[PDB]
């Protein structure tokens, strides 16, 4: 990182827009049900002709699906330059779909969490415990200095706290500077030690239908629904795919390009 | 120059004081100057003109000398001065046009017109006197090489700059922290912006420095310091540096903390203020060092509480501004400042003939470009046609 | 003054201030009220509209000029829903259900639209840019639709066949449907119970105010999924009992009249 | 510098006095809208306080130039001098602070107020025309700083509001494609006249002439007479600067010059 000096008076450049339509990729994310409703094989030819009227390159606009909420938040692997989340709303799932947002609209650098051995705590309110897998049921039991248990005993879990049961995706935050002892299932869960470094600007998310529920902060003080969290009525998916077909340009102009350098190595639907 | 000065002293005294009525007494001395002036300039040819559309003038001195016999000044004598003072008024206007519109690299100091350099013959030194006026005297010193002192009110020494630096940037522009600066003329505006308002610095505390090198230096400088930057503390969109995409800035103004301005000379500390606004002297520097703080209010409101998060987004972005106002200074150089009109009668001068650029001055005498390239020569160049529009100022 | 796009109109920043106009506008202006078959119901009261004209001249209002519209419902509402007053207020009772039946509603109702005929079986249609809109209104609307390439080829569809085009809209009242912009559009409708008509949005629409009772905040007046914008027209209250709620806005009146523009 | 123009005058001869910030400007602060309607939520138009030596002039969209070709609204703004400038510095820069905050604003016959929420971006393709009788004399296309304006009677400021063709997403939020806006697109422009040369006399921030001859006038309860305006107040002096006006004007004025060399 280094300074950049501008000056005010500088001209605009050209618009880019057709520029990064040309030399990026957009993955598109909705629920099987979508195609369900469709009922169209050849819908995804169909959505890359209308895009390609809208700019993007033939094979640049790559469409994902996923069953529900629930198991899309086992571990999502967001590909494309842009990702476009279409998620579904339940009244039921309001948090589920707020941890997903959480998950897929911010940067998170985790670490593995060793429970069995090992001892842990979150130092700040950026730390929380992730906690992804086929079914994540966490309990937790407060500690102390003297190393005793705060209505939880160490040496009987049937006495931790429970925060989480059956969960494919879950954020645990708890009180920090205190050490807690972790009973989760390992064989169907994996919980990591993660900081939430800021927003991932490649990835916005549609919520089809409902109100404004998410809430991508665990602070009770804020709700702050950023650009990239659209949401949108519906009552036909052909409907909703237009839309996000046509107002593509609006939709990139709230996302940015991600700009961060991971240690991992993952795939990507890259030109 | 000083003759022509003296020439222009000369017609001046003779339009204020041969008037009608007056006693000889209170014109004596001025008619013997103006005398001794028609002797000198007799039998004298000169060419004006011949660059850009300046015409080419040719001047013929053959002239009486006035009386000196009479008691008062009466119609007669009025008249038979004005006819040559008309004459003298209109060669001189043209010698000094014709001056200030040309210029030289290596020796711009010296006359550049046909018409000066022969004025400046040993000859007519006679019609040297009384040499005055602030322009004049510098010169004169400048010529000795003693110290020069040009008082400016409002000195136009910073050329127009309307700049920031960021130093924390992203792609999408919403965690910025860094400054933004308008100096221009006599003001420099400055303002420091945390989008985050110090939420992770290390004590809460964001320091903005801001630096400015005055191209010349300044002495007796009467300084207004005041706490916030009008200009950097509204709403705005601002172009990105490359200028690829475009930014927000939605200020919301915090006291400046622990404000230090230091003038330096030779990037030694002259003079130095810590949290001191109002009236503050400089007494001799060539850069102005302003130094501010963002500290994070301790305590807030509700409301401002609201206003400032633990995380992005962040809307409402915290600045602290300092407005620096140069009223009146010293210059041992020429300047453009805001009573004074040497700059504008040159420009104005040199785009009513339609001048070609020249190898000293940037195109159109744009000031700007003058001042931020301000070398010896353009100095030089700029001290004379300076003097040479005060010259014509006291009868144009 | 009206709507002097085409010429100038300078103004001094020391004029002073008229006095109210509230007054003046109450007795100039007719105030109609669009409410549920439902709060007619649970009022028994016969005479009910009398009281509340009787409460609005209370407020200012002549008594002639207060008016009470009844709508079966949200979805026969939204079939051609004449708005006749200068000022419109429409009780718009809340379901989960129809989220996108409210928005459309309003969308029309809170919005100017510039609507000329369309011809499905004539012509192919395209919309020009992000204000041009299909709105289809009628007592059963099915649209579909099958886009277009340069050729004239349908595009995951057959021209032919209308069973290959894409279902945009089913058994509705009203719909608005907003297709990829530059690419012509095959239509199929129930024109015997379906009118479309190929519409742009001219602007908001300054004498209506919808007041959704109970609920939350769903409407999305707009087709572009990055702006949900409330604008001050848009109110929403929480309610147990239709008589409140008509009491609320009866003595709030002059905040909802304020919030609206006369009528042009 | 006052008895000599006096002589010069007198003989018909071109006068000349130097002013530094002459107070050439009546005051008014006034507004016209290009585009508008009784709700006064989507407007176009310009905003502007001529006073003194000053002009702060900013044009106002609050579509941002959605629909405008080539996405550019053209601002235009022009002050009539009342009398010649020549030899004149002015100040340019590209803000009018005077017009970035948010205001709630008179309607132009009173009758309602309109709202403003300035968001402010760049004049753009600027243009400083400084006329004499109807003919362009100098011309300053993306000038700031100080400029020269050697003799004129008019000054045509031109600007634009260029809606940026790239936003991040906290700049493409506020400029919707349709209405409701909420952060209106302003484009600024400062104009100072920091010294000028008139062959008439006006007031200025270095002198006294104006202040003595009212206070003189103030002092001993003159009644108002057929020449100058009540008080001698010179907003309406200037706006309307007769030259029977201007001959008493210069001739007190001379008068406070002579009476202020010895009081
Ligand atoms: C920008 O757009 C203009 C307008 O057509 C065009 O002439 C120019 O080539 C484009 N590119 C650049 C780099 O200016
Ligand atoms: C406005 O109100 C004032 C204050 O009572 C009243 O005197 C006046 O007549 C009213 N009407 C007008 C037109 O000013
Ligand atoms: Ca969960
Ligand atoms: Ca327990
Ligand atoms: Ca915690
Ligand atoms: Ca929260
Ligand atoms: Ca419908
Ligand atoms: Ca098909
Ligand atoms: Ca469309
Ligand atoms: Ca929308
Ligand atoms: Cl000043
Ligand atoms: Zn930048
Ligand atoms: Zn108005
Ligand atoms: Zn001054």
């Amino acid at each position: 990182n280094l300074p950049i000096t501008g000056s005010m008076d500088t001209a605009y450049a050209n618009s880019t827009q057709e520029e990064t339509f040309l030399t990026s990729t957009l993955c598109l994310y909705y629920p099987t049900e979508a195609a369900t409703e469709i009922n169209d094989n050849s819908w995804k030819d169909t959505l890359s002709q209308l895009f390609l009227t809208k700019g993007w390159p033939t094979g640049s606009v790559y469409f994902k699906e996923y069953t529900d909420i629930a198991s899309f938040s086992v571990d999502p692997q967001l590909y494309c330059d842009y990702n476009v989340v279409l998620m579904k709303y339940d009244a039921t799932l309001q948090l589920d779909m707020s941890e997903l947002a959480d998950l897929i609209l911010n940067e998170w650098l985790c670490n593995p969490m060793d429970i069995t051995l090992y001892y842990y705590q979150q130092t700040d309110e950026a730390n929380k415990w992730i906690s992804m897998g086929s079914s994540c049921t966490i309990k937790v039991c407060p500690l102390n200095t003297q190393t005793l248990g705060i209505g939880c005993l160490t040496t009987d879990t049937a006495t931790f706290e429970e925060v989480a049961t059956a969960e494919k995706l879950v954020i645990t935050d708890v009180v920090d500077g205190v050490n807690h002892k972790l009973d989760v299932t390992t064989a169907t869960c994996t919980i990591r030690n993660c900081k939430k470094l800021g927003p991932r600007e490649n990835v916005a998310v549609i919520q089809v239908g409902g109100s404004d529920v998410l809430d991508i902060t665990a602070d009770p003080t804020t709700a702050p629904q950023t650009e990239r969290m659209m949401r949108i009525n519906w009552k036909k998916w052909w409907q909703v795919f237009y839309t996000v077909v046509d107002y593509v340009n609006q939709i990139i102009q709230a996302m940015s390009k991600r700009s961060r350098s991971l240690n991992s190595a993952a795939f990507y639907y890259r030109i | 120059m000083d003759v022509l000065y003296s020439l222009s002293k000369t017609l001046k005294d003779a339009r204020d004081k041969i008037v009608e009525g007056t006693l000889y007494s209170n014109v004596s001395d001025l008619i013997q100057q103006f005398n001794q002036m028609i002797i000198t300039m007799n039998g004298n040819e000169f060419q004006t003109g011949g660059i850009g559309n300046l015409p080419i003038r040719n001047w013929n001195f053959d002239f009486g000398l006035l009386g000196t016999t009479l008691l008062n000044l009466d119609a007669n004598y009025v008249e038979t001065a004005r006819n040559t003072i008309d004459y003298f008024v209109d060669f001189v206007d043209n010698v000094c046009m014709d001056e200030m519109v040309r210029e030289s690299q290596r020796n711009g100091i010296a006359p550049q017109s046909d018409s000066l350099r022969k004025l400046s013959g040993i000859k007519f030194k006679r019609i040297n006197f009384d040499n005055s006026s602030e322009y004049i005297e510098n010169w004169n010193l400048q010529n000795r090489r003693q110290r020069t002192g040009f008082t400016f009110h409002k000195p136009n020494i910073f050329p127009y700059s309307a700049s920031f630096t960021l130093n924390r940037s992203q792609p999408a522009h919403d965690n910025l922290m860094g400054t933004m600066w308008l100096n221009a003329g006599s003001e420099i505006q400055v303002a420091g912006f945390d989008y985050s308002c110090a939420i992770n610095a290390p004590a809460n505390i964001q320091q903005f420095e801001h630096i400015v090198q005055l191209r010349r230096v300044l002495t007796t400088a009467t300084i207004t310091l005041l706490p916030d930057a009008e200009r950097f503390s509204f709403p705005r969109v601002i172009n990105s540096a490359d200028g690829a995409t475009t930014w927000y800035f939605n200020p919301v103004i915090l006291r400046p903390n622990n404000v230090e301005v230091e003038f330096l000379l030779n990037g030694q500390i002259i003079n130095t203020y810590q949290a001191r606004f109002g009236t503050i002297i400089a007494r001799n520097f060539d850069t102005i060092r302003l130094s501010f703080q963002l500290m994070r209010p301790p305590n807030m409101t509700p409301a401002v509480a609201a206003l400032f998060p633990n995380a992005q987004p962040f809307e409402h972005h915290a600045t602290v501004g300092l407005t620096l106002r140069i009223e009146s200074a010293v210059c041992e150089s020429v300047l453009a400042d805001a009573s004074k009109t040497m700059l504008a009668n040159v420009t104005s001068v040199r785009q009513e003939y339609a001048i070609p650029v020249g190898p000293v001055f940037p195109p159109g005498m744009n000031w700007t470009d003058l001042i931020t390239n301000y070398s010896p020569s353009r100095e030089d160049n700029l001290q004379r046609v300076f003097t040479v529009a005060s010259i014509r100022s006291m009868l144009v």
